[PDB]
């Protein structure tokens, strides 16, 4: 708690991150002063890093068409035949596949059933407060 | 002096509590909110009830939206005191919520009893206890008044109050079994209990009554609840041995997001039964004199915290053959999981492991989908079952890796997760997205 | 392998949990908040204090804003332990708050007890039993200090403490009144004991210190507090009997938008007393023994969990003529109300019925406006008193619809009802904006 | 009837509570959150774990984040039940947290004690007791697994997980001392107990694994954090005598915005005894009989209520000579001050005094900034020790102003103080902007 | 109740109430023959 | 197994002592795949 | 036991009850049990204590 010359080389001695920008300090003794930070320091460098991989959402996106491509096609279709005669046809195919990357979504019911009819507001009620008709309770004393 | 002696003390490092203030302590305003009322209203059960009876309900509409659901059962006590264990969650063996005929989620008797073990707490804690077993000593032929509420997710939070007014076409229910038997009020371990009474029952729904602006929206707009599921399993434990450590390898079949998993070794004879007999205080019946058996438990103090009682040495979970995290002892899977998760007390015998940050909230934070992992086993290392249980100075003056030779009859393992899903409404009709 | 394993796991089911990120767990900016401190200053009583006396006192204006006040009290044990019942509580028979000499609300010793009963819990309701009470089996001729900290709508949160800051032309005051006889200190049952000290009293009132910008705001600008009042009749409960079940139709002359009733049948002679006594351990004076009379309680065990000691059997709150909610048992408002809504444990006895959310909360949640109603009732029903207090096999082992032959000593009934009003404060003066 | 009926009972003084609405309670939109993972990692213990030793652990680079740090311990009893008090506890003597060479806090046994006492409660106490010492009777001999979780401002809540990802450069070391002896496991009293096992010990962290946009914006920016700190003094007492009140004025050399003071007296030799010892149940070994040994504590019950046995007649704090506020008897802050400021309860001895309106939350609600105070002094009255600690009715039956004659063991006080600095962090490196 | 609302209720004793004040004559005896045993019936007799 | 009023005469939930000779079980299922021919020669789509 | 229906949609999944194009109406069965049921609770005429 020394008078900024001080609390200024501190920072420095003490390894303070950055520095003082962005701390407040002390001045004197007291008649307390020091509601002064000093502004974040200028150009506060962004240390050159490595920090970017697929994101969680991207992987998502790649699972979720990784989910579709295999519920449309085979996890690997057999190359037993290939060349065999004209039977580029007739290989065999993996269908089990990894359950990440099975779909799981269920039956769209809520979006299948189609109701004749639309549905209504369900008003019920009990009726009015008949000893509250006519009676204003909202009065300023005049 | 005094106060403003304080007050005065600013300076430099003050700043960064109170410096350009932006909120006091002392002027807190409300928020204005939507008029509503809520009603307990009794529905009608459906089917006889009795002893290992089916029945069912559906919710009437007498309100917009539904929270809490109490079923209240009247129960005679069979014995005197000391013979039951909370028969009212006993009895309720089982709850299953059906939506326009989806299974949208089903709570069990140990489910109510882990679940209590684990999120209750305290006060909490005690006030269930009192809704669901005689707790002052009671004696034979005693009657009571049991109320078991529901733990499903609308049932947890006024936020997740389940909209009947906007499943105008799908009906709501749900159904209950109960048990084939409850300890000291219709069976005494294996035996009948002759002239028992069965059991009275009522089912009580929270209605919640909405002005107009709230219902229309209710009723008028699509909705996405965010709810939580229990998925359950139960299976054999791999039965603890006096001759070595057992091991055990549970593929666990599970989906969704994960807040946490669950579990525990059971004697399959009387619920709550998580641990060891020992012939010491409240570990048997008769414990600590002469009448004590080590093959009957003190139904009154099924549940301990006496952790030598316990049969799991250790455990982990791994995903798709990796270690999801180093193995831990069985003691932190009762005890510390605890502690940092829920801040609650868990009974010896029941575990939990979360994959969550905050698993006894409502808010998502933190979990483990099942549905992105092929292959989620939990792997389960079971003490040594060395101990004569009839030997205090052999059951509390053991090691680590040891327990009572009455813990190979916890042969009983049932593995629960907690899991997220999405309960969409829309144009009359309600239903989940994930299976 | 480990917690990577886990994010991985990652679909479009989660989407709902953590797509489109708002916020996040592990980084917690905090609010920079206004400049404060604290001080607890005595205050002077005008007025003798002594048992039975009424004495005032003005809080002085030494702070800005006020929050929580205590009362301390010095008491001596007449007896020794289990004689006393939360003493303190018992001696302080009421308090009234006054603002510029408008009442704005009123507490009473039964009040303390009933408040605590439903909303304190846990340590809470512990460590205030140990500031009011003789916890340790203090003996005859022990004397302590007992701190009393009062329950008006400051005295609960910062957030409502009371700007004495804005009240520039109003004195803010407190009326206490000491009660007759205390059970334990001065009296025993009906008998006055020869020695018996008088109390030794100091009011306490802990201020806030503002800064000059706050302090500022506050002296100059109009306020509007929402606040907390208790209202309270009392009146004869209908006495039920072994051959009858007595019922009655208590008006409730209530008014304001009511956040909750409570309600507690009791004996007046012994505070505390909200059950019948029965010869059964800490049910009664010497219970468990030869000598056991279920006259006298054990005083210091005198609140019980022991429903069967319970007088109320069923009862309806009716608005307007007509039904608020289907009867329900005593039971059900003794356990399954304050289990719903506040989550602590009701003692047998007293019995608690929200028109909220959150009854125990400062935030209003759902409301009974009774200055609307103009016909409101609690209509009560009685068990029978038919069990033999004195033989543990009747008090113990009977049915639902009977109680105690010494129920018949729980003559008075306290109903209680907490609402919202409207504390404005203008120009220096204040008071509340309805009735 | 029914719920509607509350609806309709609306008129002028609703609109304060339900007009232009703002909220509602049935429709809760949880916020969408970055996606994260937690890992328990055991970490490397470099030295000789063992009684006496100084050991220490760096936190590896696994993870993002780190929060909650928990050391195990394995110890053997050295003698039966009730020899122990949380001796897990009182092993790990002290831990130092290291940041880059600068220390950033330094916790003791003692006050993990302390802390416990005044922070923890209800069943989290107990479920934390569980951890540390044996409570279901264990036998000598028998081998238990503690959990000590770390107290550290970034083990208490996520909101402060210490971002080692922002630390490229700096390594975060823990250093951790080991008792030389702890009770009932490897000393009895003054004694060695002869063939006790030496404690093993593992440390373990819990690593938050982040997602990319998340641990980008971390391992780049620079951090701010308001962290806690703690304080400790430890001085000898002006011990009580049999024949009057000692009196003491304590400098205390105490810096920066403080939260909170805690103390307490204690006996040196014996670990968490805050008060005298009495032929009383719990108050001393054998107590209650002819055996009974006042100068030798129940260990297994060291800790009490029963202000009887405390030392504190009185106290006040000084800041620069000025009061801080009107002398408080001892029981004022062992029983109001947590009261107010926690909602626990606090054993006899250990005494809390707040500058906060919320003490035990992270969130600042007042300070006193000792580092602006250039005389600050504790100013302590104890009470006179002349109660014959061998007679129950000497004991129970006594004054305010006086203690057991055996209160005169309570050599030591400890003196802390809570406070916050501020955590920066940036390019790699860490540490706390104030000495 | 209708829409989830009552409108009504009777109770037992106002049936007796009822049917005391307002029916009579052979209705009553009529009503009398629909809701108990009037010609003497004995122990185990059972009727609709 | 060896007492006709216990083997005939007992409850929905029982069976023979002896019956704990059964220790085998056998799982069944019976499923379509197709056979594909083409230009002499063949084999399964599925695998 | 189990006792099958042998109403017509009991018989062929031809015949199968569209319950989903009865959107506004129920389905019922009423069950009537036999008051004696020979050999388990009477033998002829005799009811079976």
């Amino acid at each position: 708690r020394l008078s900024a010359a001080y609390a200024i080389r501190a920072a420095r001695i003490s390894m303070i991150p950055g520095g003082v920008d962005g701390l407040v300090i002390n001045y004197a003794e007291g008649g307390e002063p020091a509601w002064v930070q000093y502004p974040l320091k200028k150009q506060k460098p962004l240390p050159n890093n490595l920090c970017y991989t697929p994101t969680l959402e991207d992987i998502a996106r790649k699972r979720e068409a990784v989910i579709a491509k295999y519920t449309k096609q085979p996890l690997e279709t057999g190359t037993t035949f290939t060349h065999v005669l004209n039977a580029s046809h007739l290989n065999e195919q993996y269908t089990r596949v990894k359950k990440s990357a099975l779909p799981d979504k269920e039956f769209p019911i809520i979006e299948t059933e189609k109701y004749p009819e639309p549905p209504i507001l369900w008003e019920t009620t009990i009726g009015a407060p008949s000893r509250l008709f006519d009676r204003s309770d909202g009065v300023k004393y005049v | 002096a005094g106060g403003l002696s304080q007050l005065v003390a600013y300076g430099a490092q003050d700043v960064y509590l109170t410096g350009n203030p932006q909120i006091t302590f002392f002027k807190t305003v409300y928020r204005r909110y939507t008029n509503f009322a809520i009603e307990s209203i009794q529905q009608t059960i459906n089917g006889s009830v009795g002893f290992g009876n089916k029945v069912s309900t559906q919710i009437s509409r007498n309100g917009d939206l539904i929270t809490d659901i109490v079923v209240e059962f009247v129960l005679t006590k069979g014995g005197n005191g000391g013979t039951t264990y909370y028969p009212a969650e006993e009895l309720l063996q089982d709850v299953e919520l059906e939506i326009g005929g989806q299974r949208i989620d089903k709570h069990y008797n140990d489910w109510f009893r882990t679940y209590d073990a684990l999120f209750r707490m305290n006060d909490d804690r005690y006030n269930y206890r009192r809704m669901t077993d005689w707790v002052n000593n009671e004696l034979v032929g005693a009657q009571k008044r049991f109320y078991v509420p529901l733990i499903f997710f609308f049932n947890q939070t006024p936020g997740l109050a389940l909209p009947l007014i906007a499943l105008q076409y799908h009906e709501v229910k749900l159904y209950f079994t109960l048990a084939s038997q409850v300890q000291g009020v219709n069976y005494n371990g294996s035996s009948a209990i002759a002239g028992a009474a069965q059991p009275t029952m009522s089912v009580w729904v929270d209605y919640i009554f909405l002005d107009t602006q709230e219902r229309t929206r209710f009723a008028q707009l699509p909705h996405e609840y965010l709810i939580e599921q229990l998925q359950f399993t139960g299976s054999e434990t791999a039965t603890p041995s006096a001759t070595t450590q057992a091991s055990q390898n549970i593929r666990l079949n599970f989906n969704h997001p994960t807040k946490y998993l669950a579990w525990n070794f059971n004697n399959p004879t009387n619920y709550g039964q998580y641990t060891a007999l020992a012939n010491i205080p409240g570990a048997c019946s008769g414990a600590g004199t002469a009448a004590a058996t080590v093959t009957t438990p003190d139904y009154g103090n099924t549940g301990t915290y006496n952790e030598q009682l316990a049969v799991l040495d250790s455990a982990k979970i791994q995903l798709n053959g990796q270690d999801r995290f180093a193995t831990r002892k069985g003691s932190y899977f009762n005890k510390v999981q605890p502690y940092q998760s829920i801040g609650g007390v868990t009974p010896a015998g029941v575990y939990l492991y979360s994959f969550a940050l905050k698993p006894a909230g409502r808010q998502p934070s933190g979990t483990c989908n099942f549905s992105r992992i092929d292959n989620a086993t939990l792997s389960l290392t079971y003490k040594t079952c060395s101990i004569d249980a009839t030997s205090p100075a052999a059951v509390l003056g053991n090691t680590e890796t040891v327990t009572a030779n009455t813990a190979t009859l916890l042969t009983a393992l049932n593995i629960y997760a907690k899991n997220y899903n999405v309960l969409r409404i829309m144009s009359g009709m309600g239903g989940l997205a994930y299976a």
